[PDB]
């Protein structure tokens, strides 16, 4: 699944960026 | 396997529109700046040899530097750009350059391939000279220089293609 | 259809971004005001 | 067959918890809140029916309606969850039920499948009951009512396995 592995990789690196957006917020 | 090619450089300067007019043939005027990173799948001949490829396209902007710098690790070549029409992006080279080094954690960092691209040169008023630019990349690496219009679909394959040729020579 | 599916979350992901980063554009212009 | 079932109900009531617990068996204290949709695949057999479960879990905080609800359309089955600990989220099901029925534009309310869950069971201090719990299913659909502790595992899988049903059901209403 490598293409869907990196795409979910992709996806849980974006929901990083928003976790610590919101905390700061 | 699989190269692994990525395009750095200052927002706005046609990475996504180089990415696009060569995978998918499209270019568009109002195309969104990219948030992270994104990749297609792109297979070729080159010299004779096929080649499977993965283009990863990376956000300019620097608040997105978190969410591009992670997906460095494993690349085969990086493509630099800037647009004739910004000095600042072309500034910006080796800032670029050197941003890819400190997250790409590649083994042998000062032979790593490089290729330049120069794009927008359908712009008339240029802020940056093919003289310059190439004094530039035989003084920083000595890396190929190719000057690039997605909208024009000017030699747009012929980057792609000598990416693949450096790494193939690697 | 999983890896079709993946994508359109990531998409919708990087819209929620964009709208965030349009919150704070405002926040800041208020800030200038 | 695949079969889409998606999860909704306000924050920390354990709709993750309640899904990773179906699907790995697993159970964290520490868990994270969910930002914005996820989904899991699970094979099982329900009645002789060999059946794909695709699970949706979204994001019950408020700022997140956004980014979960355009992943509302296309589910078979909605599972609505408030904590038995929290009156709050046990009040909430009627606005969580309208936010459904919009996003994903269900025409036919009246027979589209609902499964209501009842989570945390395994705190003892109740802040809802089993018999208002059951009223307010007998009220506002005739639903089938779960309580289940993610924690504990109780009834978990009977609950997801009813939400099978209830679309087998509809599925074979033709
Ligand atoms: N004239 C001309 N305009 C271009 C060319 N490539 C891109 N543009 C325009 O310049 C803008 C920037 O293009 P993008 O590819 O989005 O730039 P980018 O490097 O992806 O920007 P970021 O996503 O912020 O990194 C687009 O809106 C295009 O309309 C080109 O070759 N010639
Ligand atoms: N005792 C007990 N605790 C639970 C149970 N389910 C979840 N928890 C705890 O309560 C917290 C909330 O669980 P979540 O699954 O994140 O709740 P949620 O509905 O997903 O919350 P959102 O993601 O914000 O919608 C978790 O950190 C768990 O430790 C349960 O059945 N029993
Ligand atoms: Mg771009
Ligand atoms: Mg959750």
């Amino acid at each position: 699944m490598d293409d869907l592995a990196q795409t979910k990789a992709i996806k849980d690196q974006l929901q990083k960026y928003i976790r610590e957006l919101e905390q700061a917020n | 396997s699989l190269f692994k090619v990525i395009l750095l450089g200052d927002g706005g300067v046609g990475k996504s529109s180089l990415m696009n007019r060569y995978v998918t043939n499209k270019f568009d005027t109002q195309l969104f700046h990219t948030i992270g990173v994104e990749f297609l799948n792109k297979d070729l001949e080159v010299d004779g040899h096929f080649v499977t490829m993965q283009i990863w396209d990376t956000a300019g902007l620097e608040r997105f530097r978190s969410l591009r710098t992670p997906f460095y690790r494993g690349s085969d070549c990086c493509l630099l750009t800037f647009s004739v029409d910004d000095s600042q992006s072309f500034q910006n080279l080796s800032n670029w350059k050197k941003e890819f080094i400190y997250y790409a954690d590649v083994k042998e960092p000062e032979s790593f391939p490089f290729v330049i691209l120069g794009n927008k040169i359908d712009i008339s008023e240029r802020q940056v000279s093919t003289e310059e630019a190439q004094a530039w990349c035989r003084d920083n690496g000595d890396y190929p220089y190719f000057e690039t219009s997605a909208k024009d679909a000017t030699n747009v394959a012929a980057a792609f293609e000598e990416a693949v040729r450096r790494v193939l020579a690697t």
